[PDB]
């Protein structure tokens, strides 16, 4: 029912439609697509990909400023300046913003201009946005908000599991470092860029960067404000990454009690979210995994009692997107006027 | 003595830096570079290149736009747009045009109006009325008047002219084709993302990428007798540097054997190429061959004549120093030769 | 209908496998594998893999050597000396030798001393009493009674041969050379260590590694009249799957144009090579290929005849799974036609 | 002065020789080296090096069972049996076991029955062993130690500034999670081995496997004895790697009072050993670098005034070569029979 628009048909873009292709029933309806790429190249791109690979349906560039998908038509149109985007003339109500650039007020804002109803934003919002983490407040949502964010793909994963375990340990304080795969944002080779760091190698370096998600949890979880901060190393992978927490709780505990609970919360309330795996795997094992966070067990390690280390595996691309997908797929519900 | 102004601080313009830097007593004098990031972005990647490694040396941050290389400073501005450039304001004798974008006429030439005097194109150029120079081979070809605006051609043009010269110069090539398997560059994705050419989006770090290339019609444009006989693809594999190329041409001559083919190089190596060719008899892999100062090297072992007229070669050349170090001598040519004796896309 | 054992449980074994259960209904029965390490160590393995990725099915491990696929039970051994396997006690049919040892007549036949009825060697042969088959191309020279060893040829062999066919059988192949840009494997070194092939030795993942191979010679072994007439290198580089080779015969024919080369491809391929050849004209890239059952797939708009009678062409072919493939099909031939040193780098 | 035997010419093998010939005026002198490999090997691999690049120095295959450094002629035998070796026959006074295989008494000793005088083993100790990290406790070695361990490429690093914390801050408690590049133990591809997971790609994946510098570490610094305790992560990079440590201090502190204490000491003490780094760098910018180990004070954060987070690089080849060097170095000095 619910009519969306795709801008930005980049990694979470094109991982975001596919995540869409693959749900039964679902409330979102995609009808066009703005990205600075031809029909040519959003053809392409949806189905090669270098790392979901070769997409299962038959993709056609059907038309000039159009592509078939399965017979069902998609617009491909091209602006790089939203408020030209006809947003109002083909009735958008909601648009995925994926671009990277437009995560503030005034930016995200073109999109409404342009004659949209709401924009979500793919990424961690800038300065004052409602900000929701499926399965940590998406019932904090309201048909109200006209702009919200979905976090990042590290917070999206880092929250739920840090929820289980304050709201059952309480979280004291404690710092997190996310291995992280590149992206997108990295330089292939040593060339400029606002953070020196990421401006280097990427495929041949673990490139500490900054992140967010940190403090970011707090946005989603009032309690744990200026408790959590940790950084992140950029490693030579394309995709899946890994988050290692460490948390001091006040409740003393062991190794597979704190396990355990995540379980627990795994197979009732987060289930569909957060997951547990005991087979020891590794980063590739864990490609196109509907969840958001999987916490790796026979790693889960406590200290003194009171110091716990968790690490947790999350498709930085897929996961993240399935979860978009979600929150998007809310909005669709609870939708009045 | 000569001004030298650097327009583009990237691999091949600072792999130029560096080459230049650690010199006998080259007669250009890098004075200015056009680094759009500041002092800061430019000094740094001077300084720590991941390819490279560690630059060997005093690198600091002197006033608030001129930082220095062991005392000798180097003032940098940032401009899109050459006119805007002080080149005449410093009096920059020669510019290495190191971006890309600026290799037709009209383009390169901004730097000309801007007040420069000659203009070094470091990639071969879109326009027809430029010379394209390969040290080596026709450098002798130019000479102070002609033109002020010249290319140093193609990485790979530039590892494959010296060695097909010798080829058809003491054998004679009928015709032939060639492959490149190329280390990725930064005209590639990182990710899978928008890009002019459906090849060149696809990660360049995960996959073997076909990709077009002229570095084979344009050895022409330096041998002519060649013109319209070679061509091939490239191949961009996970690699940062360093890469191979595989000609496939069946000779005129006889159907000399393999070692001998070899020998004509050795010969054309120790003498006429003495700097430029050279044969490395001894199984190394890619990464033996960084900053190798060689514009091309045969792997001896790898070389095989089949049926008497088909020959086939492979050679070693680093793409990012070994092109820079042509570039710093195409440079230094100018300069020996110098009055003073007689729709827009890719991203 | 007819027991398999698989000897040597590693890529291609474990690829040849996967091949084999999802399948139509093969006369093939894997029921034992012969993996140095355990119903553990080799169901892992089976259900984990950073190239295929992970088994879609139940993989459970029954017994203290029985794993099951499904519930199909799979009885699994380990020793190094194939004298001792109970290929005899099992009655096993066919061996898919697939460790890189076991590549001589003495060798690969310590297997029919054991009690097994047939051989198949997932490489080239070390001897010359051997015949070398490649499916699509000389698969009918193999009937029962001759021979109880065969070899289904390279990985690379078995993407030229196919094409190298219909290039000399519909335009004439005076001669020429060839080039392989080949995914690193097993064979190399992760990181500079010591390595009989002083190029094998480098760091497989970071360099551009050249190194002999017969593949080029080896393909007379299946087209005679080329004998002597082809031969080449091959490329190591950071790619862990999914090669290409890079072809270059001076044709004996008139001289053709570029696009109608392509053709004869085009012709048999969905012709006399459906399930082998194949040409894909949308611009891919190696990625594009994993999972290929072609046994070789040309680049259409890479494709160029230069001197007239100089031909050029590039083909896509997954060096693992496709060669498995071939390997399953060749295993699939034998049922429908049936009634310094020693070591040297491990 | 001081004979010495390279056994296991490997990585740490090479990496030490070379390691070496850098250095003025010796204590230490190679006679011999054996590996599995023969002259042609030992050479080649010597001069040309993939992480350390070509050798400068004139490497040549002189003899039958030698190769020539400079001119410095040296042995080379190969016995997959040690007490074959002559090391009686050359009077080895000190051999430098880097094989992997030899880490116990058992295996260690059969160096002393070819007639070896004392086993530097290029690794931790497996069993009761001497484990000495110069920096760390290096005045507890005596002549009287047959047999001593140089312990881990981590311990080494983490060690040096963890001494500094405890001895400032008072180590509680806390974990470690390495960063490191992988290593000739990991299977290039998906192949058998006794870590299921270092048994998967290693280039391909972000491998957790356990360390023992977590523990190793009160091997040296008697005080931290199940205090500390970490995991690693194999990420594909063929060299350099970064350790996160987290210790819980008693004396409340801030983030640059911790990093000041790594500067004294590096500056004084450690000089040589612990360094800092402002200048944002990446893996790659760390090669060669003589120090054991580097602080990225940038990096360095606190938590509640207790929980201390410090990133340190270093690599893992060179710098522990230089170590081993420093070790043997030593054996050389305060060496009486
Ligand atoms: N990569 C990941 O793992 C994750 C990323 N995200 C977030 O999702 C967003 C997208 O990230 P990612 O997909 O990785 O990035 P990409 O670069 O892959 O995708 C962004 C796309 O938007 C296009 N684009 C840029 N500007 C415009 C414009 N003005 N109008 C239309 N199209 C435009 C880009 O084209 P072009 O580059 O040519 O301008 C590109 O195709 C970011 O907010 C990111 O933080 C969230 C979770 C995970
Ligand atoms: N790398 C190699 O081995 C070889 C490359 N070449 C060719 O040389 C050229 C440069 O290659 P490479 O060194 O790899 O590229 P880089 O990306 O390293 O360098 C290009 C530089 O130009 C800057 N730049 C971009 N646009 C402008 C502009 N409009 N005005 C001023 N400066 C600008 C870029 O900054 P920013 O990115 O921020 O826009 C960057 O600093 C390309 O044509 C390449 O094909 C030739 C032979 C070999
Ligand atoms: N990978 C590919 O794309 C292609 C490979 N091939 C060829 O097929 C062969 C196998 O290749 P690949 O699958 O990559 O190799 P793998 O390493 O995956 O498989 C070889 C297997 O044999 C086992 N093994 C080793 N020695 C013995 C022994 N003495 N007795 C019993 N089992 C043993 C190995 O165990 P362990 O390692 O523990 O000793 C391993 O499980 C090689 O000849 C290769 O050249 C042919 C075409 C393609
Ligand atoms: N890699 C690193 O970063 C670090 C490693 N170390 C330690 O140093 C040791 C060596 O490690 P590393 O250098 O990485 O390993 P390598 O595998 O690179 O080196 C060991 C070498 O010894 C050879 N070898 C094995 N057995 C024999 C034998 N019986 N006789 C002669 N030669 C033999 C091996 O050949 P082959 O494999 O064919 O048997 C190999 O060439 C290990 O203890 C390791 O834990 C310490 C710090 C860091």
């Amino acid at each position: 029912k619910l009519k969306v628009a795709i801008n930005g048909f980049g990694r979470i873009g094109r991982n975001f439609l596919r995540c869409w292709h693959g749900r039964k029933d679902s409330p979102l309806d995609v009808v066009v697509i703005n990205d600075t790429g031809g029909v040519k190249q959003a053809s392409h791109l949806l189905k090669y990909d270098s790392i979901l690979g070769t997409f299962d349906a038959d993709v056609k560039t059907a038309g000039d400023s159009a592509i078939s998908v399965d017979g069902k038509v998609i617009k491909v149109v091209s602006d790089r300046n939203p408020v030209n985007l006809p947003w109002g003339d083909m009735g958008i109500d909601l648009v995925i913003e994926g671009t990277g650039v437009f995560v503030d007020r005034d930016g995200a804002g073109k999109h409404l201009q342009a004659g949209a109803k709401k924009v979500l934003i793919t990424a961690p919002g800038k300065g004052d946005i409602p900000t929701y983490v499926v399965g940590v407040n998406e019932e904090g949502y309201t048909h109200a908000d006209t702009i919200i964010s979905n976090a990042s793909c590290t917070t999206n994963c880092l929250a739920p599991f840090v929820k289980v375990l304050d709201q059952k340990f309480g979280i004291i304080k404690g710092t997190m470092t996310t291995t992280h795969s590149y992206t997108g944002d990295q330089r292939l080779l040593d060339a400029s860029h606002r953070d020196l760091r990421r401006a280097r190698a990427a495929c041949l370096n673990i490139v500490p960067t900054s992140t967010g998600a940190a403090k970011a949890v707090a946005l989603v979880l009032p309690n744990l404000k200026g408790k959590l901060n940790g950084i992140a190393l950029r490693v030579p992978t394309p995709n899946v990454s890994v988050v290692d927490l460490v948390v001091q709780v006040s409740k003393k505990t062991f190794a597979e009690e704190v396990n355990a609970a995540f379980r627990e919360s795994a197979d009732n309330e987060l289930k569909g979210i957060l997951s547990v795996c005991d087979e020891p795997l590794v980063s590739i094992d864990f490609r196109c995994t509907d969840v958001s966070s999987t916490i790796d067990s026979s790693l889960t390690m406590v200290m003194g009692d009171d110091m716990v280390k968790v690490i947790a595996w999350y498709d930085n691309e897929w996961g993240y997107s399935q979860r978009v997908v979600d929150l998007a797929d809310i909005v669709a519900n609870k939708w009045q006027a | 003595k000569l001004k030298v102004a650097i327009n583009g601080f990237g691999r091949i313009g600072r792999n130029f830096l560096r080459c230049w830097h650690g010199r006998k007593d080259s007669p250009l004098d890098v004075v200015v570079v056009n680094d759009s990031g500041g002092v800061k972005s430019a000094t740094h990647l001077l300084k720590y290149d991941s390819i490279l490694g560690t630059f060997k040396a005093d690198v600091k941050i002197i006033d608030n736009e001129t930082f220095s290389i062991d005392g000798k400073p180097i003032k940098v501005v940032s401009n899109r747009d050459p006119l805007k450039l002080p080149w005449a304001e410093l009096g920059i004798d020669i510019v290495i045009e190191g971006t890309g974008v600026f290799v037709d006429g009209p383009g390169a030439g901004k730097h000309i109006q801007a007040g420069a005097k000659k203009v070094i194109i470091t990639a071969p150029a879109k326009g027809s009325d430029i010379p394209t120079y390969v040290v080596g081979v026709n450098e002798k070809d130019y000479g102070h008047d002609v033109a002020n605006i010249i290319s140093n051609a193609s990485c790979t043009t530039n590892c494959l002219a010296p060695f097909v010269k010798v080829l058809d110069e003491e054998l004679g090539i009928v015709k032939g084709t060639m492959t490149t398997t190329h280390s990725y560059t930064g005209d590639q994705r990182l990710l899978d993302a928008s890009h002019r050419d459906l090849r060149r989006a696809r990660a360049a770090a995960l996959n073997i990428v076909p990709t077009s290339t002229g570095a084979a019609k344009a050895v022409s444009l330096v041998l002519p007798q060649l013109k319209g006989k070679l061509n091939g693809i490239a191949l961009r594999v996970p690699t940062p540097n360093v890469s191979v190329v595989d000609l496939v041409v069946n000779i005129e001559k006889v159907g000399v054997t393999a070692e001998d083919v070899n020998n004509a190089f050795r010969k054309a190596a120790a003498g006429p190429l003495k700097g430029v060719l050279d044969v490395c008899d001894i199984p190394l892999v890619s990464v033996d061959f960084r900053c190798s100062d060689f514009s091309s090297t045969i792997d001896s072992s790898l070389t095989m004549v089949m049926g008497g007229d088909m020959v086939k070669v492979v050679a070693w050349y680093d793409n990012e120093w070994g092109y820079s170090q042509r570039v710093v001598d195409l440079a230094d040519l100018v300069a020996n030769k110098w009055p003073g004796l007689e729709c827009k896309l890719y991203e």
